[PDB]
DNA sequence: CTCATAAATTGCAAAATG
RNA sequence: CUAAGAGUAC
DNA sequence: CATTTTGCAATTAGTACTCTTAGCTATGAG
């Protein structure tokens, strides 16, 4: 749905890392394995819980909003 | 046997009818075989 | 019989 | 009155127990009832 | 419930989760895994029960 | 690349797949069978009859009126719209599913029919024959007949041509995929109903006690009329040990089995040479022929055609005709009852003797020992009806019901001479309703199951069920024909195992084409014609059979094959079209019809340049279908079509499948003959004659397997079980759930694609909507609370977000109208003038009945508040006055269930009545006693929660998510669990996405190595170190990540207890299930081992106490129960006897007593005596 | 809240939020705290106001969260902030128009009643990388020093 | 069958098991909630009147 | 305008004859 | 409330 | 005195959970 703010295992906070990895990927043309390392996700555990999230909530973000201001 | 259960017995001629505890309330499905009974054997029964 | 339990017969 | 919101319009209406429920702005039939203003509270565990 | 074995009578220990806590070798009888598995409790509801229940 | 005629490698047939998932989808089959329905079968039942002629004669008395007249009434060409909704203003406007889903509509487009009322009169001379002319009054005009439901994303549906901006506009999910219907705001789907195929012939041997000992059978039905089902069979009586083996055949509407040799007299052909060669085709054949002589030879008594007509309408059951003309009679059943799928007209006995003679060949060729009896199983034998079909001949028997309703309507008004007015004929009640009912249960018709609530817990249990099949009922094992149309391992573990199957990914179903051009073609290419077609001069001839109907022979049946097979691979016939020839038999069979189940393949050709076998796809192609994709995601577009179109691909269903061969992969099997030892030995088949070639193996899987990773590593019932569990998993089933007011939603909190991913599951888009979450998982008989299944979660993991799921659930209420101005009313309820206000609190409710969104819910509190109108003045109960005239009706909160109110939606249903739905939002934390499971089937409840500190870590301080027990992996071998975890650990240190698809060259010794050059143990062993203590472990743990899924099987919705609560109204026992707070059945083997026990009182408080004490008085005069008890009074008394002081009591169950007064009310008496009459 | 995230999802994140803790020691428990509900000397308010008034989804992060109760002059309450671009973790998500208003009462908590409140990460620990004194029997299949990489403290002791 | 020889009960619960090392062979692990439910009559006693008085 | 009715077990008595 | 049906757990 | 022959339906693992639909349709007459 949207980035986990820790690591499920260690606790490591990885959900103010998700913006940074993306521009990683898009702008430096990076690889996943070393913007992962370049971001400072040493441990599998964080690895595995940034390379694998799924952004839906752009997805969720397409719809009009039911209750707009 | 003389007393519980003689042959002459086995032809119905006063069918009991189940208390509503049996057939429970819409109506139950015997209150509506029980009805139709009744009505038929109205109908035979003006009829003859 | 019946069947079951034709007839009988047939 | 109580308020609600139209499904598509999004836009927010006051409705008493007599009145049919539409959207005065855009006729639709589904309308959702407002937030409370009640505070509620969450633990954030 | 196969058989006599498939129904036995435990003595209860009160414990704080939601699920029914047995021994690992009285499985064996019950034929019993933990994979989603249910089982029933009936309690006694008379000393004479309960005494037989606990003596047979 | 370079090279644009270069053979293609086994990475580059994914692009084809992709190219073809591009044009196809995944619910392809229910679009395209809707559509044909619609396009063009509603046309077809609509002009087939439905001429409704009532000829009124003139009944002249005298001759000033001696004028017949004759009232036609005809249908001509049908309009169907777009959806549109009614409403109690009258107001129609155009309706969108994401308003049908929400105000519990039905999207449905109306339908309309032009019809024509023409009337003729003739001048009523007797004698002469009646000449009919119109009057003039040729009035025509279109009328509202109905309206059918249209499923989603369909030609005739809105969403048909939006785009994803236009989908996300409309509340319309992009990842939905359609083809389901509406059905009063329920979204529910047609199962792929399983039938035997029409048309064809199947022999069976018997049993040896039964006089038959081969039966051959045909199930004749056409498609083109009336749609009756006439179930021909050819029976061989007589043994092996018998010498007098008569063949005799059962005609529908005959008493008898006819010997065949009558049935061939009366066609017309009487010369017993003449039978004998249109039944057998070699001279030389005598076994044939000596087996045939009993039934000549029982015919000999019959020597002429009009005889044995006689003898048929003498068999005759009608028994309703003369002797001069039961011969026309036989001819009516010999025409239009015999084979109905060959002709309907005359003229034609010469074919239906042909079919009639193949068949008897069929007998005798399976009772020889020739040639084995047909599979049952075959899955090129059976038909899938979709949407189409199923919808097509309900509505086939609704409009039936109409057309004769009009009929009668016609007639009644004629007879009576009242106004004539087509909207008093018409009722389109009739067409709504039945197809509104059989759309809205399962039952179809006026079968069941075949609509059924679609299954919306996970995007993967919604496109299993949108690709499921259905079978009516050795048909539970899966079939070899069964390999790449069905999914080999996907069916319930319980009763329906095998009867219930899922489609291949690639597997699709024919719609059904005109079969005339194929005559067409088989005429203009030299088919010769049957009527002329004598076996002696053309003994090599290939029969050709299209649908069934055996429409002639060849003589050169392989260069017809050819340009056949060229005019398919061009687009001139539809690809669909499925031709088979069996060389063996020398027939050609030519299948057009629906239902049949195919699959796409590659085809392989000579290809001259290399010398050898080669795939007819190259690179060029490949990269014109990648040059496509990447502009979706200018050049020339290429797509799936224009693989089929110049004969790249091929559609091969299970009946053409039989005579072809397939190379399970090109880079090893089209070219022609130091190796890795990791590598699982595959072998060469040492042949090259191969016809196609499989696009991916991967795809014989179905939806729910293509989730597997390395699933060829794994046990088959492993396999099944996470097939069957993956449906269960829990994750995000649509996008837009924010607006859809389902039952039931479980969500994922934060779903992860898997580490180990397949190159199948981005088709099914299980990367953009993942169903389970990558746990570190820890292989270890750690504390010993583990075993047997369970497993250790880790607590802190849990804390950190882990598993956890948001529940939605709705509560739907709407005001009914008991009267003309009896309409109930959403309201708070009030003590001062409400009856049976639930004992839940009102308080969280305000004004209109509804708790607004945000405010929390407990256990039973009063969520929609609801009255009805009673009548008032009536006194009783206490307190009860005229003030009462409000009965609450209003639907409280679960018992057990708590939450946060989500949203309430309030609209006007098809009435006009407002309704609403309270959906209700809590949060699912997993706990101890939830189901998890992986995606190998290794399911299993939390057995305890361990914090952060007391889990074993590895010198890097990483602690697992999960411990499983060692001892799930040797008896159940899940080797893939392992190789995934390996895999998974590999992809997370590396960055990279493992492959784990099933048939690829992925080895354990290459994740291994890539592991070791990261700098951990090759094999996934860590050196962990016990939590309590921190010493190391004397063993090392097998460590790493794993895709696990949460189940929808917690803890919380099964736990279930009940000391005392409401019992049932009939047998005064508790009531059944949880939901109503019921008792736990103490069933008859219960009960069986509490008497092994031998405690005979527990048992019989188990039975009364527990249960049901009932206290019933009799007499000791007669044992029945007619005492009549005045307690308070004391007295007892039975009527009859004359006694008040021979009464006892008895405590039995009221089941017993209830018995025993069904007993006396069906005339027996179970007297029950308290003392003993007899010694034992 | 009108965003498209549930409400205690939004809050599960929030409790996820790492939060400046230096001085933790002068505060105290709310359960043993003379207070109603919560003061001053046992919490720290926080509220997260944001609005999505931009045409593009706008970010509402860590670092938007302001303290509201008056810190005392201690060093607890402010959210750590780590990488270089100075938004804190991303917390939610906003289309145009979209508003989420909340407010949060903070209280000092060890990892044991959740792991929330778990300042660790991840504690590498290790002794004897030579398997000196034999607590750990190597799995192997040919050889147990080849197939078993060597730690990096292996450079810190004799082998 | 379905109300003589077998019949729903009260005082009966049913859930899900799991293993508990840590349990006798004959202790049953019973939750909270469901001893909450599932209830047994005491008769009053001399003997037992504190610990039922102290229970009510 | 609204209520009333259209697998595998079993368990044989005939009917015919020479 | 009853009945029917569908799916599902062991 | 000795065979002999024939036609088919009812009853057949336990519990346990969830959800969905429907309850004589249409026509006459007071
Ligand atoms: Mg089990
Ligand atoms: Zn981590
Ligand atoms: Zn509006
Ligand atoms: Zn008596
Ligand atoms: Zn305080």
């Amino acid at each position: 749905m949207i980035v986990p703010v820790r690591c499920f295992s260690c606790g490591k906070v990885v959900g103010d890392k998700w913006e940074s990895y993306l521009n990683l990927l898009q702008e430096d043309e990076l690889d996943e394995g070393t913007a992962l390392s370049r971001l400072g996700l040493k441990r599998y555990c964080c690895r595995r819980m940034i390379l694998t999230h799924v952004d839906l909530i752009e997805k969720f973000l397409r719809y009009n909003p039911l209750e707009k201001r | 046997n003389e007393v519980f259960s003689r042959p002459e017995w086995m032809i119905l001629t006063c069918l009991p009818v189940p208390p509503p505890p049996v057939r429970p309330s819409g109506e139950d499905d015997l209150t509506f075989k029980l009805a139709d009974i009744l009505k038929a054997n109205i109908s035979l029964e003006t009829l003859e | 019989t019946x069947p079951g339990v034709t007839x009988p017969g047939v | 009155t109580l308020k609600y919101i139209c499904a598509e319009c999004s836009s927010k209406l006051s409705l008493s127990r007599t009145d049919a429920v539409r959207c005065k702005d855009c006729g639709h039939r589904i309308l959702l009832k407002a937030r409370t203003k009640r505070l509620v509270q969450f633990e954030a565990r | 419930s196969l058989h006599k074995m498939s129904m036995m009578a435990h003595r209860v220990k009160v414990i704080p989760y939601s699920t029914f806590r047995l021994n690992l070798s009285v499985t064996s009888p019950y034929n019993a895994d933990f994979d989603g598995d249910e089982m029933n409790l009936h309690v006694p509801q008379s000393e004479e029960t309960r005494a037989e229940l606990s003596q047979l | 690349f370079e090279d644009e005629s270069a053979p293609i490698t086994a990475e580059d047939s994914w692009a084809v797949i992709s190219a073809f998932f591009r044009e196809k989808g995944l619910v392809s089959q229910q679009l395209d069978s809707f559509n044909q329905f619609v396009d063009y079968t509603l046309q077809d039942i609509i002009c087939e009859d439905s001429t409704l002629i009532l000829e009124q004669l003139a009944q002249h008395t005298t001759e000033s009126d001696n004028i017949s007249r004759k009232y036609e009434i005809s249908f001509g060409k049908i309009y169907v719209t777009k959806p549109m909704v009614n409403e109690s203003d009258g107001v129609t406007h155009a309706l969108y599913p994401q308003e049908a889903r929400l105000r519990n509509l039905t999207y449905s487009s109306g339908l309309f029919v032009d019809v024509k009322k023409r009337t003729y009169e003739a001048i009523d001379v007797p004698g002469r024959e009646l000449k009919y002319e119109l009057i003039a009054e040729e009035s025509e005009g279109k009328v509202f007949i109905g309206r059918l439901p249209i499923m989603l994303r369909s030609k005739n549906c809105y969403l048909s041509e939006a785009t994803e901006s236009d989908l996300y506009k409309l509340k319309e999910c992009p990842f939905d995929m359609g083809g389901y219907f509406i059905i009063n705001g329920s979204e529910k789907v047609l199962i792929a109903q399983e039938r035997s195929a029409g048309n064809i012939v199947q022999v069976f041997k018997k049993a040896a006690p039964s006089p038959i000992s081969h039966v051959a059978e045909i199930r004749s039905a056409l498609e083109k009329g009336s749609r009756f089902i006439s179930t021909l069979q050819v029976k061989l009586y007589g043994r092996e040990g018998s010498s007098a083996r008569t063949i005799k055949a059962t005609l529908p509407y005959i008493k008898q089995d006819i010997p065949i040799v009558i049935i061939f007299r009366a066609l017309g052909i009487i010369p017993d040479g003449e039978i004998l060669e249109h039944i057998c085709y070699d001279v030389n054949d005598w076994q044939m022929l000596e087996m045939l002589k009993p039934c000549v030879e029982d015919g000999f008594v019959i020597q002429d055609r009009e005889t044995a007509l006689d003898f048929i309408g003498r068999r005759g059951t009608a028994l309703g005709i003369k002797k001069e003309k039961r011969i026309q009679y036989a001819k009516d059943i010999l025409q239009k009852e015999f084979l109905p799928h060959i002709t309907q007209l005359e003229g034609f006995e010469s074919r239906k003797a042909f079919f009639l003679g193949y068949m008897i060949n069929r007998l005798l060729l399976c009772a020889l020992d020739r040639k084995d009896q047909d599979d049952r199983d075959h899955f090129g034998k059976k038909r899938l009806d979709l949407a189409g079909p199923l919808l097509a001949q309900l509505f086939k028997t609704l409009f039936k019901k109409l057309t004769k309703d009009i009929f009668r309507y016609m007639q009644r008004t004629v007879e009576e001479a009242h106004d004539f007015n087509m909207k008093l004929a018409i009722n389109a009640k009739t067409i709504t309703s039945g197809l509104k009912y059989a759309l809205a249960t399962g039952n179809w018709g006026e079968r069941a199951g075949v609509s059924q609530v679609l299954n919306r817990y996970t995007y993967s249990s919604t496109l299993s069920h949108l690709r499921r099949t259905n079978t009516p009922i050795k048909p539970r094992q899966l079939h070899n024909t069964h390999w790449g149309l069905v999914c080999p391992a996907e069916t319930p573990e319980g009763q329906a195992c095998g009867l219930v199957k899922n489609l291949s990914l690639m597997s699709c179903i024919s719609v059904g084409t005109d079969p005339m051009p194929i005559i067409t073609f088989l005429s203009e290419w030299g088919m010769e014609p049957l009527e002329d077609y004598v076996p002696h001069q053309s003994p090599d001839a290939t029969r050709v059979f299209v649908n069934g109907v055996w429409h002639g022979v060849h003589r050169n049946p392989a260069r017809l094959m050819e340009t056949l097979r060229t005019l398919r691979r061009k687009g001139d016939i539809n690809p669909e079209v499925s031709m088979i020839r069996d060389i063996r038999e020398k027939e050609l069979k030519i299948f057009t019809d629906a239902g049949r189940v195919y699959r796409p393949l590659f085809i392989v050709e000579d290809d001259e340049s290399l010398g050898h076998k080669e795939l007819k796809v190259r690179k060029g192609h490949i990269a014109k279908l990648m040059a496509t994709e990447y502009q979706d995601i200018d050049v020339e577009e290429y797509t799936w079509s224009s693989l089929l179109n110049e004969g790249l691909v091929e559609y091969i269903d299970a009946e053409e499948e039989e005579s072809i061969l397939i190379a399970m992969q090109p880079e090893d099997l089209e070219p022609a003959e130091d190796v890795d030892p990791a590598k699982r030995i595959r072998v060469s088949h040492h042949a090259t004659t191969f016809t196609h070639c499989e696009i991916h193996p991967s795809m014989i899987l179905g939806v729910a397997a293509s989730i597997i990773p390395f699933p060829d590593h794994n046990q088959s019932p492993r396999n099944t079980y996470q097939s069957a569990m993956g449906k269960q998993a829990m994750g995000v089933f649509l996008t837009n759930y924010n607006v859809r007011m389902d039952t039931m939603a479980n969500i994922l909190y934060y779903p992860q694609k898997p580490l180990g991913t397949t190159r199948a599951m981005e088709y099914l888009k299980f990367r953009e909507l993942p169903a389970g979450q990558n746990a570190i998982v820890a292989i270890a008989c750690y504390s010993g609370y583990n075993q047997e299944d369970s497993m250790i979660m880790n607590q802190s993991s849990i804390d950190r977000g882990l598993f956890r799921s948001l529940f939605f659930r709705s509560y739907m209420d709407q005001e009914k109208k008991y009267g003309m101005s009896i309409t109930e009313t959403f309201e708070k309820p009030q003590r001062t003038n409400t009856l049976r206000m639930k004992h839940g609190t009102y308080d969280k409710l305000d004004d209109d009945g509804l708790i607004a969104p945000g405010v929390r819910v407990s256990g039973e509190d009063v969520i929609i508040g609801k009255t009805t109108p009673i009548s008032p003045d009536e006194e009783e109960l206490g307190q009860r006055t005229a003030y009462h005239s409000k009965r609450d009706a209003s639907t409280p909160l679960r018992s057990t269930e708590n939450g946060i109110v989500d949203q309430v939606l309030v609209t006007t249903n098809q009435d006009g009545l407002k309704f609403v739905k309270v959906r209700v939002r809590t949060t699912k934390i997993p706990q101890i006693g939830d189901k998890f499971a992986s995606r190998h089937g290794q399911k299993g409840t939390i057995g305890i929660t361990y914090r952060r500190e007391d889990m074993p870590f590895t010198a890097e301080g990483i602690v697992p998510d999960l411990i499983i027990n060692p001892h799930a992996i040797p008896s159940r071998m899940t080797v893939a669990h392992l190789i995934e975890c390996l895999l998974s650990k590999v992809a997370a240190l590396s960055g990279n996405e493992g492959d784990a698809s099933p048939f690829t060259d992925i080895t354990v010794e290459g994740i291994s190595k890539l592991l070791r050059e990261h700098g951990y143990q090759s094999r996934g062993f860590e050196v962990m170190y016990n939590g309590h203590t921190g010493k190391k472990l004397m063993a090392q743990i097998f460590f790493g990540p794993t895709y696990y899924q949460r189940l929808r099987h917690m803890v919380d919705d099964k736990i279930h207890a009940r000391a005392r609560g409401p019992m049932q109204v009939l047998t005064r026992q508790p009531v059944e299930g949880r939901s109503r707070d019921g008792g736990l059945r103490f069933g008859e083997m219960e009960r069986d081992c509490m008497i092994a026990h031998g405690a005979a009182s527990f048992l019989k408080e188990r039975l009364m106490e527990a249960s049901d004490a009932f206290r019933v008085h009799i007499c000791g005069i007669c044992g029945l129960m007619t005492v009549i008890a005045k307690l308070n009074h004391n007295q007892f008394e039975c009527k009859g006897c004359d006694n008040k002081i021979d009464i006892y009591q008895i405590h039995i169950p009221y089941a017993a007593k209830l018995l025993f007064q069904e007993l006396m009310a069906m005339n027996i008496t179970p007297r029950l005596y308290t003392d003993r009459s007899r010694d034992f | 809240n009108t965003t498209v995230l549930a409400d205690e999802f939004i809050a599960h994140r929030l409790g996820l939020i790492p939060l400046q803790s230096m001085d933790i020691e002068q505060l105290e428990y709310s359960r043993d705290c003379f207070c109603e509900d919560h003061c001053d000397k046992c919490s720290v308010v926080l509220t997260l106001q944001a609005f999505g008034e931009s045409e593009s989804t706008t970010n509402v992060y860590s670092k938007d969260l302001v303290i509201v109760s008056n810190l005392m002059g201690r060093n607890i309450g402010h959210p750590i902030i780590q990488d270089k671009e100075g938004n804190g973790v991303l917390i939610c998500k906003l289309r145009k128009g979209q508003e989420l208003k909340l407010t949060c009462v903070a209280k000092k908590g060890i990892a044991k009643e959740h792991a929330k409140w778990g300042p660790a990460a991840a504690i590498e620990f290790e002794y004897d990388p030579w398997n000196k004194l034999k607590h750990t029997d190597y799995w192997y299949e040919q050889d147990s020093a080849k197939e078993w990489p060597q730690s990096k403290n292996c450079e810190y002791e004799d082998p | 069958r379905g109300n003589l020889m077998g019949k729903r009960v009260d005082f009966s619960a049913r859930t899900v098991i799991s293993g508990d090392p840590n349990l006798e062979l004959d202790q049953v692990g019973v939750p909270k909630s469901i001893a909450k439910t599932l209830t047994y009559p005491e008769v009053v006693t001399p003997y037992n009147i504190d610990r039922l008085t102290q229970l009510v």
